[PDB]
């Protein structure tokens, strides 16, 4: 690979950078439904 | 007569045109062939507009002003005290100007350096055509261009710039003003820097130019150098003098309404055209 | 077909240069950054490193809360609307006071106030530059020149923005903060004050940076010219004189009849450049305060007809 | 608003106009004289001190310290040029051209005109060679560009006249200063990049013809060049702009 | 860069 | 689907992070700022009204 | 057909996956602002025409 | 035939980026002529034939 | 080919790798579509 | 939630300490600021029509 | 070769160019027959 | 790895005080919204 | 605030000191003006109205 | 840790005297701020 | 004729030539477009009644 990085430290970057992920969107669906059922848009 | 290290320097040959019959110096001046014709078209010019002055009826330098023929005259000649004047001017200070460049371009070759400097000088006299030459002629009159006083002039600027209102919103002035400024900040930086590396505080060693790439790094962190720098200042005053003289050609001729309604095209695009608030919605 | 010099064609990389440290405190200088190819066909290539001291990080800050709160003005006259933010882009503006509030601190916010908090925003981020700047000339050992050259622009800086308006007796007077709206500004201030083309100062104003565009012009096509000789590298030319210097001498003494020295063709360029600025705020600070029709003064001291 | 003026139109614009009139006259000679720490006083063509020295006087003497202990220069000093020019003038009277007596390009007159300088090399910032070749360079490399390493090397007379075996860097400026080129006959030149012309398949030289790169002065060590070595080689390479013409 | 000069972006990239 | 891991092989973990940080707050603010200036999500306006503030 | 893969090694992935990246996403946002110009599809307008919301 | 010459001479990479800036400069332009004709925005027929406005 | 330093296998997988997302981001697209012309179709 | 620090493993603290202060205050103010503009949040003409200091 | 290119890299290459230019005009041409069965602009 | 030249033991400390004046910045953060909320709802 | 020690083990002192001195003097002075500028709260014009003074 | 290279007994003598500091410009602030609402609330 | 390759260059003169191809065929289109005698959605248009 270009960064040199080996194959478990991409498994491991890509882990948690996934693990971050999901709780950025379950918190942006949990705020979406809120709005939307405060003030739905469709 | 010579400076302590000319000597070695005034050989014969580099010549355009002649070789024998005009390679020699007066004083400092290398006198060329481009060396007699710029002579007489410069002191031709000038006793002109010496005469102009006796036409005129005023003997104040700063009142003197040759103006070129009325807008009915179009571009053919004129009586010598309503615009032939400024017309046997403009040749002469046309002539004066080329044959000046030539004479450059024939120093460097004896020289044995490049031939920037002439070719700098002729953007600096393609503006100048554009002024007097090119825009008149494709306006079809030489009373467009610019008359020949030192506060006359002047008005020229000014009613030419308020015919199209606000003379700023000319984009491409917009972008030559840029590059004046921009090359006005580099000369202070370029004269501070290498004064400052040549004049250290008090008794200190004389810096080399790693203390001068050092210092513009510490403060703005990039470094043009030594070489780049000169560069930027050629390409900033020639890129300033090129947009002005774009400017000017599309002026009268590409463009006839007011400046900044030119900007309206931004404003206007579709997606965002209609809709309300800010300052032109 | 012969090479002009204007870009390199072939670019060199070594080992990251950090500089001469002759008093600089390696904390605060920071890492090398990033080799620029492209910035390398026409200067160095490197980015950095850039030292961050005291008056830096003051100037910094400053200046980002200028910029912000400018940009934070225009976003509420955009109504928050990015894609009326983008259209009116250049129509926006930061205006100072009316001209009724004079001097005072009592504007509210929509009215001039904001305006008074983004002038002392950056004010305080350009005298901190300016001491910034004399504060690395003097840790690399070297003269102040920069710093004497950015005071002649930081004059007329202030002219405009502090003198000239406490003059006249009111805020209103200083320049709007926006891109159209500083030239709708310049436009009116010629307008109100007579056609400013017949102030002096203006005019030699204007002479020197005609001159200034003139001399870099021809030194930067000098330096270009004699290259070839090693011309590009100044101070060693002033320290032991080659061909290069006398070269690019004798072309100017054999074209205009006089010339300049390596190092005092620098004085003529650092002193054709402060002039600008100089003679510029000494006009600005004249309009309105001494003369409020330059067209009439000028025909009262020749320069016009009667 | 003031605007009284103290006689006849005199207000402060006046003082401040005048004011600045007199500041510019005082300016200009002062950069005047500045100007003339090298060249003065002026010298007949026969080297004798000149009748006529100008309107401007000469400055007071200064010293730069040189950085590396290579000593102090005081200007403006006593000048004079050490080496032996080799011209003849072609008229009695003054302001003509001064023939050269024998090769030009060869002697160092006119546009080949070397200085003597120093004959050490220049020394950057941490005192070391500034000019270096690139197998010395540490770490140095091309990043851009075609890597001129074996390209034939052709004159103005389009004949191939060497080979580029390596090139020498200025190593605070990153930047290339020459190409040293092995000629046909084994031996090194080096030729400043700012008189070659790298293409795609050979980089040319419009200053020289191919019988002339043996002429081109050497360096005595072959992995440094002192400020009279590049002084020669550069004037030689751009002499060879009027002095190769008849070749081409 | 000039080779390829005779928009702008076919050359940019 | 479970092997796109090997994109860290590709770019700078520094890069990508700070890039997709800028652009995920610029997204994030032009959003919200789209919602201030439709007046019909202002929700500053719509409290406005619903609680008779102005 | 099955051999599209080898353009991998005439371009550079890095750039290629950065600038199909940008134009990908000022597509979306230019489509979306398409959506947003006209009122048919304007769904903010859509649901404050629906809901009585001005 | 004899068409793959072509690559002999000019850079494949600066050819397919400006192919590419090509032929999205030209399908936006006509897409943008399509909605330009009230007769061809799709947006617009839809509407129209919905009765949506 | 060169101009990268790449390889058959490298790019090949890299390529498989690419249009797996490429297939992926066009199965949301497409979901997305659909449920955009369920709820108000422009044809 | 736990093994979330090695992001300080492969970013400096101190730039991001750094960005970080300078983000946070940014949008304070910018905050701020905005309900300041809107007048149904402006705490200083609230308090001034209430006590009627105007 | 005045590139580099090989004869049978350039075939290959311009053989991959030209699939893909293919599948491009095909996909190309059924949207225009899609639209033409829709409204036909003749 | 280590890119910022630190170890596990340093970065996870790091991290724990960090992570601290997080939830104190938050906390506050919390406090102050309610009291506006209770001074002025937004909803 | 026992663990908050380890700022100045990445931070050299005299950095954030005068970072510190620069964001609450220039804080300080943008709040004043904020305040000067808002005519319930200009203490000068409120002492002038105060005690009958112009 | 340890980019600034400093000792952990250093960074208490530090960080104690800096939060000292701290508290005499808050509790100044506060009184400020109980003066100024006293004088004329701003709720 | 045949040495007009010799004295230009390929590269230029291609790109020139497609260049100006392309704009002026373009321009031809939209003067096409602009005057509605050529206009053939407009014709399509009012011929099948869809304007
Ligand atoms: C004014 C405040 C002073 C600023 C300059 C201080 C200074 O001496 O700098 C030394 C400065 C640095 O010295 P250094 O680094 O300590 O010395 C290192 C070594 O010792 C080596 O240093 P060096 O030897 O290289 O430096 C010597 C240099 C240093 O000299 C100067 O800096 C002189 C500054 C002149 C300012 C002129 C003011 C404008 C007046 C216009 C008229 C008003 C109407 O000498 C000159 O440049 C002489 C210039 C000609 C002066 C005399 C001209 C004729 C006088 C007319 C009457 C006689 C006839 O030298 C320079 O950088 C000179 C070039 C830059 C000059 C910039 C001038 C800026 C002017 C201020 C900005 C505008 C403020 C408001 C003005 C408008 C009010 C109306
Ligand atoms: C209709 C308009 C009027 C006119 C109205 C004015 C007014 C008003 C002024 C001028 C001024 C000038 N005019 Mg005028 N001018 C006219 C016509 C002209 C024409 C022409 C050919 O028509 C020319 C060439 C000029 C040229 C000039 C200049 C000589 C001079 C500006 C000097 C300068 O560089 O300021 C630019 C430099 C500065 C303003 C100082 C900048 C320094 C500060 C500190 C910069 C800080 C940067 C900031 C913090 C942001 C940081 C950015 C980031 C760090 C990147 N004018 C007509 C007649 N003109 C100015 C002047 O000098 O008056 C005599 C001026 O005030
Ligand atoms: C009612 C009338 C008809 C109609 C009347 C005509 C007429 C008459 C003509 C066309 C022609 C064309 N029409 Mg039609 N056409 C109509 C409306 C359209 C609409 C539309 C939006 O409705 C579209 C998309 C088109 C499409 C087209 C083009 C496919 C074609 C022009 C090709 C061209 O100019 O290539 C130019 C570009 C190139 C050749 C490529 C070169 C440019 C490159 C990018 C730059 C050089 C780079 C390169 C690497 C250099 C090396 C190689 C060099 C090529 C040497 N028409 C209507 C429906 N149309 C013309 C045609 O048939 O030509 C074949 C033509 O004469
Ligand atoms: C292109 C970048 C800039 C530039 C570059 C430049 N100028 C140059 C050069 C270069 C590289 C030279 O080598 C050359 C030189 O020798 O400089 C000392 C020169 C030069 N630029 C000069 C001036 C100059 N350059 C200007 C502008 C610029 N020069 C550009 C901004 C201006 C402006 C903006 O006003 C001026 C006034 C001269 C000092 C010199 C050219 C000298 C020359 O041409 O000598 C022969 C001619 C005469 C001696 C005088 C002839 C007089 C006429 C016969 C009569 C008068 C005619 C005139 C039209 C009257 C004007 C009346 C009013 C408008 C005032
Ligand atoms: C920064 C400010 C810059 C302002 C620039 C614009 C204003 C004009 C500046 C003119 C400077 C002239 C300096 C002296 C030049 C001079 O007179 O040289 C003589 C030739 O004169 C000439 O050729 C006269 C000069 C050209 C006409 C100027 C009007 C030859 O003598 P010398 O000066 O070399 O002698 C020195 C003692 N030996
Ligand atoms: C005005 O005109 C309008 C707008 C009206 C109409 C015009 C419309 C136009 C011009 C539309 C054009 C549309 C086009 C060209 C759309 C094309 C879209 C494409 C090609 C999208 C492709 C997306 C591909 C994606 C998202 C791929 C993602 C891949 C990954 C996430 C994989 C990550 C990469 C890895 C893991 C590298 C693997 C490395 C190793 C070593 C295996
Ligand atoms: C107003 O009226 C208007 C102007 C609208 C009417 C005028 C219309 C005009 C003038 C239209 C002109 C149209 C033209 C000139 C169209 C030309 C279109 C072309 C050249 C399309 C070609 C497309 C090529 C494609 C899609 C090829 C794709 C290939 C791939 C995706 C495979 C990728 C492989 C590569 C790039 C290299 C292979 C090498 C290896 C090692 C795999
Ligand atoms: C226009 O749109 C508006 C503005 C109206 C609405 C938009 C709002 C948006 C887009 C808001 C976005 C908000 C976000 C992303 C907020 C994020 C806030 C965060 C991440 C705050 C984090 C704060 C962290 C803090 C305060 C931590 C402080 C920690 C310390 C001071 C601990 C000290 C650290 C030490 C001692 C490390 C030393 C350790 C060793 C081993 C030496
Ligand atoms: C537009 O929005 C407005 C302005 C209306 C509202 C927005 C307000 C905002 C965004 C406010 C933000 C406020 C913030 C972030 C305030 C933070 C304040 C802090 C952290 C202040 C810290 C102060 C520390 C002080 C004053 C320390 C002072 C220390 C001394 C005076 C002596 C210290 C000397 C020491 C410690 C010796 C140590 C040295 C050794 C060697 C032991
Ligand atoms: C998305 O965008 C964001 C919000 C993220 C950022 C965008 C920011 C934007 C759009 C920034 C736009 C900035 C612009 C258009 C700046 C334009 C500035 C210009 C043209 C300034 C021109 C002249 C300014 C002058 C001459 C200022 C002079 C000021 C002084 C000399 C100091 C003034 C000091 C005074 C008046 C006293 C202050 C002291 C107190 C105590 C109030
Ligand atoms: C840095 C310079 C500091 C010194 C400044 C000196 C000037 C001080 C402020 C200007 C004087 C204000 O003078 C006041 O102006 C107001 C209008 O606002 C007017 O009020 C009537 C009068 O003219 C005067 O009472
Ligand atoms: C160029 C630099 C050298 C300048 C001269 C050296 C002395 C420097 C100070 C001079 C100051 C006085 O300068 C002098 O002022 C008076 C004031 O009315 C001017 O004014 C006089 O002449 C003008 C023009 O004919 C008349 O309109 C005016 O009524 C008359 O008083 C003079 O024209 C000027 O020469
Ligand atoms: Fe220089």
């Amino acid at each position: 690979g270009y960064t040199g990085l080996t194959d478990e430290q991409a498994q491991e970057l890509h882990s948690v950078y996934m693990s971050g992920l999901w709780l950025f969107s379950a918190v942006a669906i949990v705020a979406h439904l809120a709005v939307y059922i405060w003030r739905p848009w469709f | 007569a010579l400076l302590s290290f000319e000597r070695k320097y005034r050989v014969p040959g580099g010549t355009l045109v002649g070789g024998n019959l005009f390679d020699f110096w007066v004083g400092p001046f290398y006198v060329g062939f481009f060396g007699v014709a710029t002579f007489f078209f410069a002191a031709l010019g000038i006793i002109l507009i010496a005469w102009s002055a006796v036409l005129q009826g005023t003997w104040n330098p700063q009142l003197i002003s040759v103006y070129p023929p009325a807008l009915e005259y179009g571009l053919g000649g004129a009586p010598l005290a309503k615009g032939g004047l400024w017309q046997i001017i403009t040749i002469c200070a046309t002539g004066a100007f080329v044959s000046w460049a030539l004479r450059e371009v024939e120093i460097c070759r004896k020289l044995g350096i490049g031939y920037h400097i002439p070719f700098a000088f002729a953007f600096a006299i393609l503006a100048y055509l554009t002024l007097v030459l090119f825009r008149p002629v494709m306006m079809g009159a030489w009373g467009y261009a610019f008359p020949y006083g030192i506060w006359t002039h002047l008005d020229w600027v000014s009613n030419t710039g308020y015919t199209y209102g606000n003379f700023h919103y000319n984009p491409a002035h917009m972008i030559a003003i840029t590059f004046f400024f921009t090359n006005a900040l580099a000369l202070a930086l370029h004269g501070a820097l290498v004064l400052s590396a040549a004049n250290p505080e008090k008794g200190k060693e004389m810096r080399t130019p790693d203390h001068e790439d050092t210092f513009f790094r510490d403060l703005v962190g990039y470094s043009i150098g030594t070489l780049g720098i000169h560069r930027l200042g050629l390409l900033l005053s020639l890129s300033a003098v090129f947009f002005s003289a774009l400017c000017m050609i599309i002026t009268g001729t590409i463009w006839f309404d007011q400046w900044v309604d030119w900007w309206q095209w931004w404003v206007k695009l579709p997606w965002w055209a209609n809709i309300p608030g800010g300052i032109n919605g | 077909a012969e090479y002009q010099n204007i870009f390199t064609q072939v670019q060199v990389r070594g080992p990251a240069d950090l500089g001469m440290t002759e008093d600089v405190n390696l904390a605060n200088r920071s890492g090398v950054g990033p080799f620029s190819t492209l910035l390398g066909w026409f200067g160095n290539a490197q980015l950095g490193p850039i030292y961050l001291g005291s008056l830096g990080v003051l100037s910094l800050f400053s200046g980002l809360m200028w910029f912000f709160t400018i940009g934070i003005w225009f976003w509420y006259q955009a109504g928050w609307n990015p894609a009326v933010f983008l259209r009116d882009l250049f129509f926006f503006s930061l205006e100072p006071p009316a001209p009724e509030y004079g001097l005072s601190f009592a504007a509210p916010l929509k009215e001039g106030g904001l305006w008074l908090i983004a002038s002392f925003f950056m004010f305080v981020a350009v005298w901190s530059w300016w001491g910034r700047t004399y504060l690395r000339a003097q840790a690399l050992g070297m003269g102040k020149h920069t710093a004497w050259a950015f005071l002649s622009a930081i004059w007329l800086w202030m002219v405009l923005g502090f003198i000239r308006p406490i003059l006249m007796g009111s805020w209103s007077e200083a320049v709007p903060y926006g891109i159209f709206s500083h030239l709708d500004w310049t436009n009116n201030f010629s307008l109100v004050h007579g056609n400013l083309f017949y102030n002096p100062f203006h005019g030699l104003s204007i002479a020197f940076l005609y001159g200034s565009a003139l001399l870099f012009a021809m030194h930067g096509a000098t330096i270009l010219a004699v290259s070839r000789f090693g011309g590009e590298r100044e101070l060693e030319q002033i320290a032991d004189r080659g061909t290069a210097a006398e070269r690019a001498a004798l072309f100017w003494r054999w074209t205009m009849g006089f010339n300049a020295t390596m190092e005092g063709i620098h004085r003529w360029a650092i002193w054709m450049a402060v002039l600008v600025t100089l003679t510029g705020g000494i006009g600005i600070l004249l309009s309105g305060t001494v003369v409020d029709n330059w067209y009439v003064w000028g025909q009262n001291h020749g320069m016009a007809p009667l | 608003m003031v605007g009284v003026t103290a006689f006849g139109n005199f207000d402060l614009a006046s003082l401040a106009i005048y004011s600045f009139w007199i500041f510019l006259a005082g300016l200009i000679y002062y950069l005047q004289t500045e100007n003339m720490r090298e060249g003065y006083p002026l010298e007949n063509e026969d080297g004798t001190p000149a009748a006529n020295q100008g309107p401007f006087p000469l400055p007071k003497p200064k010293t730069f310290i040189l950085p590396h202990g290579r000593g102090t220069l005081t200007v403006p000093g006593p000048e004079s040029e050490d080496r032996p020019i080799a011209l003849a003038r072609t008229a009695v009277s003054e302001g003509f051209p001064h023939a050269p007596t024998g090769d030009p390009m060869k002697d160092g007159v006119g546009p080949a005109s070397w200085v003597a300088r120093r004959d050490l090399p220049e020394l950057d910032g941490h005192g070391h060679n500034k000019i270096k070749p690139m197998k010395a360079a540490a770490g140095f490399y091309v990043s851009a560009g075609k890597n001129p390493i074996g390209l034939p090397v052709r004159g103005c007379d389009l004949e191939i006249a060497g080979k580029v075996v390596d090139i020498w860097v200025d190593i605070p400026e990153q930047m290339a200063r020459f190409l040293e080129v092995e000629l046909k006959d084994g031996s090194t030149r080096l030729l400043p990049m700012q008189m070659v012309k790298v293409q795609s398949n050979r980089v040319h030289v419009n200053a020289l013809s191919s019988d002339l790169f043996a002429g081109i002065p050497t360096i005595k060590s072959p992995t440094e060049v002192t400020l009279l070595e590049e002084d020669k080689i550069c004037g030689y390479v751009a002499g060879g702009l009027m002095y190769a013409a008849p070749k081409r | 860069f000039a080779f390829r000069l005779m928009a702008a972006f076919f050359a940019a990239t | 689907m479970s092997k796109f891991y090997k994109i860290w092989m590709i770019f700078d973990p520094r890069r990508v992070f700070v890039a997709q940080g800028v652009f995920l707050f610029l997204l994030a603010v032009m959003i919200h700022l789209i919602l201030l200036s439709t007046p019909s999500y202002n929700w500053l306006e719509i409290s406005a009204a619903k609680y008779n503030r102005v």
